[PDB]
């Protein structure tokens, strides 16, 4: 089959370089159009420019135009997305398409590289409790603050509590930094007798961490 | 040189509704119309090419029709697995353009959220900020407002938030908001209140504390 496969997530500092590649098997690769689509955190899809790997024939968008480089290796099967000097701005999840050219559709797709610009340098999580009541449906919980770059992963009692958990998505700080929550609903009662412990690691920073959560005494 | 506005910018339906979304060119575009699927972690998926013609893999629920300015996705009877964001895309003249996506969720009967608060942690205070954590559990719909409010001041941009993702068991989202301040600003007040408003909730719901208390 036609598979389209894109290269590694990028975290990167503004003003340096970077090109990530698109490979095309299980077809022609210098018979089809290759497209570079950009999609901004929580943002639509933005179409950046396109390749003919045949004879690297390229067009670019005019917001592109002269912000990125698009080329192509046809004797290794790969088109490439590139930038001289990064930005923040430049941050968002990139995807290749095959182009069809009856119709113009983008009938493949590759799984997309995450870039990640930031000025910002790796850093490991803070946890801290998310205390429930010492003194019904009780809420407790891990906060992971201050790590870079994402992402974290956080279990509860090392996978076996599962029910309850929400996991919330990382909001970015001022400073440059990430927060987390994890929180768990529970019976009250359960309060006094079981133990629950978050399991959080960042890979990046190689912080690895164990909080036991509990009521705390006044 | 050709844009695509898309309506609406998000949809509730129930499972087995009828759901069509619109799409608008600038300018007539023949049939060069086509309609991508995208699920949250997932690349965007081909549904329908040429305004009206299904790619293959693609179930028969979907279908697409319009030409020149005017065209519309129809899902004719909405599964689980359709729940993701929408775009519909020209091909007809260069640049491409994608129209702005629409998100497609399960609508469910209203639920208000349960709220909990959170004081900031002794160890964190310890550093020199105070974190102060506010929960609103199992909600339905989406949307949803807290309010921070300290010795009654109401707070405004000092606080993020985030959502979960649409709950595949039983339709909800949950929020949390974390309101930031300096230690020093924490222990020189002593009331901590988050208000919620939500369509559930027939008036506001305040969770509050008194600096001090566990």
């Amino acid at each position: 089959e036609v598979q389209l496969v894109q290269s590694g997530a990028e975290v990167k500092k503004p003003g340096e370089s970077l090109k990530i590649s698109c490979k095309g098997s299980g077809y022609s690769f210098t018979s089809y159009w290759i497209g570079w689509v950009r999609q901004m955190p929580g943002k639509g899809l933005e179409w950046m420019g396109i390749i003919y790997p045949g004879d690297s024939d390229t067009r670019y968008s005019p917001s592109f135009q002269g912000q990125v480089t698009i080329s192509a290796d046809k004797s290794i099967s790969t088109a490439y997305l590139q930038w001289s000097s990064l930005k923040a701005s430049d941050t968002a999840m990139y995807y290749c398409a095959r182009y069809d050219g009856i119709y113009g559709e983008l009938d493949f797709w590759g799984q997309g590289t995450l870039v990640t610009v930031s000025s910002a340098s790796t850093k490991g999580p803070s946890v801290f409790p998310l205390a429930p009541s010492s003194k019904g449906t009780a809420a407790l919980g891990c906060l992971v603050k201050d790590y870079f770059p994402e992402p974290v992963t956080v279990s509860w009692n090392s996978g076996a509590l599962t029910s309850g958990v929400h996991t919330f998505p990382a909001v970015l700080q001022s400073s440059g930094l990430y927060s987390l929550s994890s929180v768990v609903t529970v019976p009250s009662s359960s309060l006094g007798t079981q133990t629950y412990i978050c399991n959080v690691n960042h890979k990046p920073s190689n912080t690895k961490v164990d909080k036991k959560v509990e009521p705390k005494s006044c | 040189d050709i844009q695509m506005t898309q309506s609406p910018s998000s949809l509730s339906a129930s499972v087995g509704d009828r759901v069509t979304i619109t799409c608008r060119a600038s300018q007539s575009i023949s049939s060069y119309l086509n309609w991508y699927q995208q699920k949250p972690g997932k690349a965007p998926k081909l549904l329908i090419y040429a305004a009206s013609s299904l790619q293959s893999g693609v179930p028969s629920r979907f279908s697409g029709s319009g030409s020149g300015t005017d065209f519309t996705l129809t899902i004719s009877s909405l599964q689980p697995e359709d729940f993701a964001t929408y775009y519909c895309q020209q091909s007809y003249s260069t640049p491409l353009t994608f129209g702005q996506g629409t998100k497609v969720e399960v609508k469910r009967t209203v639920a208000a959220p349960s709220v909990f608060i959170f004081p900031p942690s002794d160890e964190q205070l310890k550093s020199g900020t105070a974190s102060v954590v506010c929960l609103l559990n199992n909600f339905y719909p989406r949307e949803a407002k807290v309010q921070w409010k300290v010795d009654n001041a109401l707070q405004s941009g000092n606080s993020q938030e985030s959502v979960t993702e649409q709950d595949s068991k039983d339709s909800t989202y949950s929020l949390s908001s974390t309101l930031t301040l300096s230690k020093a600003d924490y222990e020189k007040h002593k009331v901590y209140a988050c208000e919620v408003t939500h369509q559930g909730l027939s008036s506001p719901v305040t969770k509050s504390f008194n600096r001090g208390e566990c």
